């Protein structure tokens, strides 16, 4: 739990958004291990620069070095937060059918923090209230809410499920659990081969082929 | 020599400016797209060594070729066998003797011209790898021909009892580069005391060839080289020069830039075109508002309809002025011919009215018949300017009936009858019977028989003679402006800056949006037109019980709708309006009522 | 009494710290030796970590609504030649706030008539007073020492007397004309190696403000070509060529000409500009084609490779050039053109000296854009200006070869209406001066800004620079394009030919004052040198008439 | 989103102020469906662009075709006509995407 | 809601993640360091190594108190024999450092007057690498099978610049070789 430890694993956990078909849980625990981290850092240099103020009725060096370092580590969380918003606008009505009727998942604490989704609920409200009042007039008894029955199926997903996406492969040396000729992978097609991939050699796949093995961070992006 | 070529394969490819690494940087570039060429610009070569400079400006040939070697070279090395030779373009800015060192010291020395391209010929072809194969003992060889000194740089030799000249030329193994005999004119200005000007020989590499239409002023940099046919007294030789780089002005085949129409975007964005255009093209003119409005529609023009049968609509306009001399009627025309892409001023007397549109003559290879010039062929897409049409009395009429409304001519002379396409677009000044008298009298006798050409024209202006005694003096403030203290020299570059376009900047422009925007008229604005109409018939017909004849016929109507298509190619919308049309006809109907008076 | 090193580690405590402690400077932008020092020492505060401020200024009159309407705890401000004649503390007043005051200025005054007020009464004004002067008017010691304190009616006004006599010699003093002794190149400098950063640039930076001033005076930079012999020697790159390298930046000497924008242009073109060296010689327009046909035609110059027959041919026409200018020693004695010279290179894109190189920069800051008018007009050259002082580095190159182009057709330019004036024959010799008015001619535009005008009496004091055994005085000008006659006279200097003997600076300021204070109907001194004034129309003919009497030299 | 003179909606697309200011109720509805997402997050990240990475803490910036004072947070910076300046970084990303200094 | 480049990364920030990875120094100077991935040390000695991560150390050199060591790989008498390992080998690249191409630009830039002898010699011998990869790059996507490639060796500036196209490229034809049944 080291603080260097504790910021490897962000950068690690904000890449592999970057590029992804669809959503990922929000780890919103080890956020709140650094939300402190950041009010109390910029409250160390509050008030020790005052000290430098006051020895003047020397060292440029240890201010400046803390000043720009704890504001780009709140670059990287100034992007990791629009890209949520930057994905949950499309799939609105894909993801409140996942959470219309019970299903498997549910929009959780761990999928989803607290403003985004009193923003999503507020957001799809005052969208419905433009196409309504504005176009929607004269839409007569079949076309009352926007989910496709039939004929063209897009109001529904984003079904990019098959997209590609570079991969490295990074699986922890310790045999353990050991399988293949030189380290441990396995793979399964839905048709193909099982052809595979080694030990850290760059491939390309789909996506559910892959779905599976990044529950457990042992592969990155 | 190969010391020479260890001194240029270790040269072009370490040659920078700071951290740019170019020329590693485009011949890739230029490897991946086939084009096979490079451009050295000699003065940017110079920062190695002045003694590797002076071992080619004063030598030649060789040169050429070794360094053509190198470059191929290490284009081969950048790859890893389809590798064919390169060819050169070299560049400079010195100054340029325009034709007249001739043969004192500038035999086969680089130079620098400009001149006008008038004549083109038909392509050609001589090889450059060979395969010759002997009679007595079927030998086989391979000889390179690259560069010369034309043929006879090295003939083929007489080593494999063995008779002589034992060797053929098969065609089964070959390559072939093509060459041009294009012809270059002097630039008409530039060497004045009263003597006619003077012409070269010219030929080039197929990957710089077909760059040039004629009628355009280029700048060339080339060698000047001698050949010597046997098809006159003393042994004497010929001329000619070897071309290297037509790094011309523009063409005057759309590939260009981006920041060129960023501007042009940046501009059109900007609604004050049409009234900035009126002050900004003719920077010498006192007003003429009406006139100035119908000079930038004619060079943009219409679109051209091959509508799902077999007619077609002639897609143009054809402006005709007329007027009493000292009223600018003609020194305007000078000033349409630098701003148009393809301009030809014939303007005078019709010249030959036969001569006009096309001439064969007995050719002297062969003794044949085909054809050779004409007016029209060479001015598609722009527009001519011609005047005088009152003393051409034989021929004019009968040379531009067929030449216009449709635009397809076929000569029934001794050898072919051929349809070739045409574009054109006339323009005109001529004269009334003096000026005068003709408005103070029955308002006809303007052309003195016809009416048939009057009605293919459409758009006619008639300027008059006022005294306005007030802005007339404004005029004369105007003139001593201009003529000396050329202060407007420096009034149009402090008001120009900002706010108006420069005389350049225009054939730049035109170019581009025309052969951009393919627009249409608004369909709900057909009622607009449709409804003015029926009353100008109306206003016809009430002049006609005077006893008055004469002219308004039809082809104005189906002009009008060509000359709100005009500015619509200047705002580049794809459909028109309201606001767009009702000044169009406010061009129009200024010149509706002229038919009165 | 401030030596080099002490005022650099004192204005570092005053303003280090990382907030908004800004420190600000000033800087007069039309002097082109003013610009250069300024630069350098930008590049060391970098360097050094601090924040800064730079705002230029022009006007003498818009000193104080720059400055003194617009401070919250600006503590250090600097300027660059500004105050060394009219007391700035009369100016702007500062009352005594907090002996150890709490808002330090320094100055950086280039000129010889100095005010003993501000280095003697330093309670703020801490001026550079170190190895500049050491016989700082010698005099001083006891004349207002004496005025500082000021039966004994017969011997206090004797002391009076004595005052008397401390004024006249105060009297004589504050009466003279001024000049630039020494550049400020040579004091910030030698204030850096007393620090002591080896870099070439400054070394390239350095000398070219002591080449600017090689049009206003002879012998100072005489006095500095051999302080930069050894500067080039000691800070020697290289003992070897150590070819190939694109980089490094070398520095060589060649001899150089008065020929200017030679290695940049045409060896043609000097067809104008040596009938400026004929008329250093003795002509301008009469016989010169007939006369120039010999010397400067070899040829008649070829056109074939001529862009290297002035870059790359005159390896052996230029050093022929080289046994031609020993039998061109003979030939007119024209020996205004041997020159010892300096240059620099790149690694590649062709050599660049330094004689060529201030000709760009003085081209470049011209051109490159009741009484409501000159707010718009005096926007503009603050404006232009700033896109000169970006151009000494090898961030932009492709805006340099801009004011190349640009030099030498405006300096065609000048001279269209120069051959005009002079065979016009509107020069009036009246008793001491001679009188121009340039009432209207062509191209008037292009004299609103004062740093052509000094050029056009450049070559107009050289086409009286014959023999003229009497009468060696300078003109004045006079001019006009705007509204309610603006008129930016100004006054010249008398030229020696190479032959100071006598250091004639100035008689003119001297009767400025006076002039300023006796009409009183629309005279300004708004505009910044002394040596240029604006007056009226009606009032610039009586001008004259109280200077053709008024014998102050 | 809110740099500088935000509920200012005007200088901008007046003629096509009958198309969006008859939908600026979506647009306020954005507007300030964003302020309390400035506020939301229980520490003050931004969120009003600063969306290129920084490179270094001093940065030469120019200025022109502005007036006036501004500033009055981090230090008054006293911007006054065609002035340069030479800063730390983190204090010129309010003005920039605002457009008031000009260059890098 | 960026809207502009969200499927790829710029150019600005690929070198962000670079920067973030230590190399060794040489200090030169003498709490002072307290950003909480920090190791700070007390009075530092010359002549000793010290993995310090980059940024601030391209920022210590502003400041001009210390002077970085190039890494094992930065001489022209090294990179030679890499690049006789691919000229025999068609199949691939073998032996790569994984961020050589953002390393050099950051360390030509204020960073030249450092190493003994880096210009005009060392940029001949990267600008090389830079196109005999992408030389090898070409002939590999036309060998494309389906929904199978192997890069071993490559930077994160060519897959950066590989990836905007070669992902809908094969993904609009893997509609007709999956929705053909
Ligand atoms: N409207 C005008 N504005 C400015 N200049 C004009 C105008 N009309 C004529 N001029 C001037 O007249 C001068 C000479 O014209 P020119 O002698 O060619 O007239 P012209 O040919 O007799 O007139 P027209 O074309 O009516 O016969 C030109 O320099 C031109 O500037």
């Amino acid at each position: 739990v080291s603080p260097q430890q504790d910021f490897s694993d962000l950068m690690k956990s904000w890449k592999n958004e970057r590029c992804s078909p669809e959503l990922l849980p929000y780890p919103h625990q080890l956020m709140k291990r650094l939300l402190n981290r950041i009010s109390m850092q910029s409250q160390l240099i509050e008030n020790i620069s005052m000290g430098f103020l006051d020895m003047q009725n020397e060292s440029k060096l240890p201010l400046l070095c803390m000043e720009t370092e704890l504001e780009r580590l709140k670059f990287v969380i100034r992007s990791y937060i629009r890209c949520r918003l930057s994905k949950i606008d499309k799939f609105s009505l894909y993801l409140r059918q996942l959470n219309e009727d019970e299903n498997s998942l549910i929009s959780l604490t761990d999928l989803l923090s607290k403003d985004e989704i009193k923003y999503h609920d507020t957001h799809s409200l005052i969208w419905l209230k433009l196409v309504n009042d504005s176009i929607l007039k004269y839409m007569p008894e079949e076309l009352q809410a926007i989910n496709d029955t039939e004929g063209s199926v897009n109001m529904i997903d984003e079904p990019d499920w098959n997209k590609f996406v570079f991969i490295h492969v990074n699986g922890p040396p310790d045999g353990e659990n050991e399988f293949g000729k030189p380290c441990y992978t396995v793979t399964i097609p839905d048709l193909k081969e099982e052809v595979e991939l080694t030990i850290g050699s760059i491939y390309v796949m789909r996506y559910e082929v892959i779905r599976d093995l990044l529950r457990d961070d042992k592969v990155a992006l | 020599n190969t010391e020479i070529i260890k001194s240029f394969k270790n040269f072009i490819l370490e040659f920078r400016l700071d951290s740019q690494f170019i020329y590693r940087d485009q011949l890739r570039n230029n490897i991946l797209v086939k084009n096979y060429s490079l451009t050295v610009n000699m003065e940017h070569l110079i920062g190695y060594n002045e003694d590797i400079y002076k071992k080619l400006s004063d030598e030649p040939s060789d040169i050429i070729p070794l360094f053509e070697t190198a470059i191929t070279q290490v284009a081969k090395r950048i790859s890893i066998n389809s590798l064919p030779t390169f060819q050169l373009i070299l560049n400079s800015n010195a100054n340029q003797i325009p034709l007249r060192d001739l043969d004192s010291e500038h035999v086969s020395k680089i130079v620098r011209l400009s001149g006008i391209i008038i004549s083109t010929s038909v392509l050609s072809s001589r090889a450059t790898y060979l395969s010759i194969m002997c009679r007595n003992c079927r030998h086989t060889t391979s000889i390179t021909i690259n560069n010369f000194n034309t043929g006879n740089t090295v003939s083929l030799p007489r080593s494999c009892n063995c008779g002589p000249d034992p060797y053929i030329i098969i065609h089964e193994s070959s390559k072939f580069i093509d060459q041009q005999f294009l012809k270059l004119q002097e630039i008409p200005e530039l060497v004045p005391v009263g003597e006619m000007p003077r012409n070269l020989t010219m030929t080039c590499d197929r990957y710089l060839t077909n760059k040039v239409i004629p009628g355009t002023r280029v700048t060339i940099v080339g060698i000047y080289s001698i050949y010597n046919s046997k098809n006159s007294g003393v042994a004497i030789r010929t001329p000619y020069i070897k071309i290297l780089g037509i790094q011309s002005d523009v063409e005057t085949v759309t590939m260009f830039t981006e920041e060129e129409e960023e501007e042009f975007l940046q501009l059109s964005r900007n609604p004050k075109l049409y009234e900035i255009l009126t002050n900004s093209i003719a920077p010498s003119i006192f007003g003429n508002e009406d006139i100035k409005k119908a000079i930038v529609c004619l060079l943009m023009g219409g679109s051209k309809k091959i509508l799902p049968d077999g007619m077609r609509l002639r897609g143009d306009i054809n402006v005709l002025l007329l007027g009493d001399p000292g009223t600018a009627k003609s020194q305007l025309l000078k000033f349409v011919e630098k701003v148009s892409p393809i301009a030809v001023y014939t303007s005078g007397k019709g010249s030959s009215a036969a001569g006009l549109t096309a001439s064969v003559q007995r050719d002297p290879m062969t003794r044949e018949f085909y054809l050779e010039g004409g007016a029209m062929v060479l001015a598609d897409g722009g527009v001519v300017c011609i005047d005088e049409f009152d003393k051409m009395r034989d021929e004019d009429r009968v040379a531009i009936h067929e030449a216009m409304e449709q635009q397809t001519i076929s000569i029934a002379k001794a050898g072919i009858t051929t349809v070739l396409n045409s574009r054109t677009s006339v323009l005109a000044a001529a004269n009334p019977i003096y000026g005068r008298y003709d408005d103070l009298k029955s308002p006809g006798d303007n052309i003195d028989f016809q009416t048939t050409i009057l009605s293919r024209f459409d758009m006619i202006f008639i300027v008059k003679d006022d005294h306005n005694e007030e802005r007339d003096i404004s005029i004369a403030n105007h003139v001593i402006n201009i003529h000396t203290g050329n202060a407007n020299a420096m009034q149009n570059q402090q008001e120009e800056n900002g706010s108006e376009i420069s005389i350049e900047k225009m054939k730049r422009y035109i170019t581009y949006c025309r052969l951009k925007c393919a627009p249409r008229l608004s369909p709900q604005a057909a009622e607009k037109l449709s409804s003015n109409f029926v009353t100008i018939r109306k206003q016809l017909l009430i002049n006609e019980l005077e006893s008055t004849e004469r002219p308004i016929t039809i082809r104005q109507l189906e002009a009008i709708i060509r000359i709100t298509e005009s500015l619509a190619k200047l705002e580049l919308s794809p459909i028109a309006q309201e606001r767009h049309v009702d000044e169009a006809i406010r061009l129009f109907q200024a010149s509706t009522m002229d038919a009165a008076s | 009494i401030s030596q080099f090193s002490e005022a650099y580690n004192k204005i570092l405590r005053n303003s280090s710290s990382h907030s908004s402690c800004q420190l600000v400077i000033f800087v007069s932008c039309l002097n082109i030796d003013a610009l250069c020092a300024t630069k350098m020492l930008s590049l060391l505060f970098k360097k050094q970590l601090v924040q800064s401020q730079i705002v230029p200024i022009f006007g003498y009159s818009e000193l104080r609504r720059h400055y003194s309407q617009l401070d919250d705890n600006i503590n250090s401000l600097l300027l660059v030649g500004f105050g060394g004649v009219i007391d700035l503390e009369a100016f702007l007043e500062i009352d005594p706030q907090e002996q150890s005051f709490r808002r330090d200025i320094y100055v950086l005054d280039a000129h010889r008539p100095w005010n003993l007020d501000n280095i003697f009464g330093s309670q703020i004004i801490q001026c550079f007073d170190d190895g500049t002067v050491d016989d700082t008017l010698g005099e001083q010691k006891e004349a207002y020492y004496k005025l500082l304190e000021l039966n004994d009616l017969s011997k206090r006004k004797q002391r009076k007397k004595q005052i008397h006599e401390y004024e006249g010699v105060l009297e004589e003093y504050y009466s003279q004309g001024t000049t630039v002794v020494n550049s400020i190149s040579a004091q910030i400098y030698s204030l850096l190696s007393a620090i002591g950063e080896t870099n070439l640039s400054n070394l390239w930076l350095n000398i070219l403000g002591t080449t600017s001033l090689d049009i206003a005076y002879a012998q100072v930079y005489n006095r500095l070509y051999p302080l930069l012999q050894d500067e080039v020697k000691r800070l020697t790159p290289s003992s070897r060529n150590s070819v190939k390298t694109p980089d490094t930046l070398t520095l060589n000497i060649q001899p150089d000409y008065y020929l200017f924008l030679l290695r940049h242009s045409s060896l043609y073109d000097s067809f104008y500009y040596s009938n400026y060296v004929n008329a250093k010689l003795s002509l301008w327009n009469e016989n010169g084609k007939k006369r120039l046909h010999k010397m400067f035609a070899r040829m008649g110059i070829p056109l074939s490779t001529a862009q290297e027959t002035w870059l790359y041919m005159d390896h052996s026409i230029k050093r022929e050039l080289g046994i031609i200018f020993d039998k061109n020693l003979d030939r007119y004695g024209l020996q205004d053109i041997i020159r010892d010279g300096f240059v620099r290179t790149l690694g590649y894109r062709g050599s660049i000296s330094a004689s060529e190189f201030v000709e760009a920069l003085t081209a470049l800051l011209e051109v490159g854009n009741s009484a409501q008018k000159l707010t718009n007009l005096r926007k503009r050259w603050v404006s232009n200006f700033w896109l000169s002082w970006d151009a000494l580095d090898d961030r932009k190159v492709e805006l340099l070869n801009r004011g190349i182009q640009l030099a030498q057709d405006l300096q065609r330019a000048i001279f269209n209406t120069g051959v005009a004036i002079l065979e016009k024959k509107l020069i009036k010799h009246l008793r001491i001066y001679r009188l121009c008015v340039l009432q209207d001619g062509p191209d008037l535009d292009l004299y609103r800004n004062p740093l052509t005008l000094l050029r056009l009496g450049n070559w107009l004091i050289e086409c009286c620079a014959e023999s003229e055994d009497k009468q060696l005085l300078p003109m004045v000008l006079a001019s006009i394009d705007e509204n309610t006659d603006t008129y930016l006279v100004a006054g010249l200097t008398p030229r020696y030919p190479r032959g100071t003997k006598k250091p004639i600076l100035n008689n003119f300021s001297m009767a400025f004052q006076q002039i300023t204070a006796e009409t009183d109907a629309k005279v300004r001194i708004d505009n910044f040198e002394s040596s240029i004034i604006e007056i009226r129309r009606e009032d610039l003919s009586p001008f004259l008439e109280k200077l053709t009497l008024s014998g102050l030299l | 989103n809110g740099l500088d003179l935000m509920s200012s909606i005007t200088f901008s697309q007046q003629d096509t102020n009958n198309l969006s200011h008859q939908e600026q109720e979506y647009l306020k509805e954005y507007c300030d469906l964003i302020t309390d997402l400035k506020s939301g997050d229980l520490v003050d990240i931004d969120l009003s662009g600063s969306l290129v990475p920084p490179s270094d803490v001093f940065i030469d910036v120019r200025v022109l075709k502005d007036a006036g004072e501004i500033q009055t947070e981090y230090g008054v910076f006293n911007l006054i006509k065609d002035s340069q300046f030479f800063v730390r970084q983190s204090d010129v990303e309010r003005l920039i995407q605002q457009g008031y200094l000009q260059k890098i | 809601l960026p809207a502009h480049l969200q499927q790829t990364f710029s150019p600005e920030e690929i070198q962000f993640i670079v920067e973030n990875e230590p190399i060794k120094i040489f200090p030169r100077i003498t709490w002072q360091l307290i950003t909480t991935d920090d190791k700070a040390l007390n009075n530092m000695v010359a002549m000793r190594s010290t993995e310090v991560v980059l940024w601030i150390a391209l920022l210590l050199k502003q400041q001009s108190k210390c002077s970085i060591v190039a890494p094992q790989w930065l001489t022209t008498k090294e990179l030679d024999r890499k690049i006789q390992y691919e000229k025999t080998h068609p199949d691939r690249f073998s032996e790569l450092p994984w961020n050589w191409l953002v390393l050099a630009r950051i360390l030509f830039n204020k960073a030249k007057d450092d190493f003994h002898d880096p210009i005009h010699e060392l940029r001949g011998k990267i600008q090389d690498l830079r196109e005999i990869r992408q030389i090898k790059v070409l002939k590999g996507l036309k060998y494309l099978n389906e929904s199978h490639l192997q890069l071993d060796n490559l930077s994160l500036l060519e897959i950066n610049e590989l990836r905007p196209f070669i992902t809908e490229i094969m993904d609009k034809l893997r509609e007709i070789h999956t929705a053909s049944l």
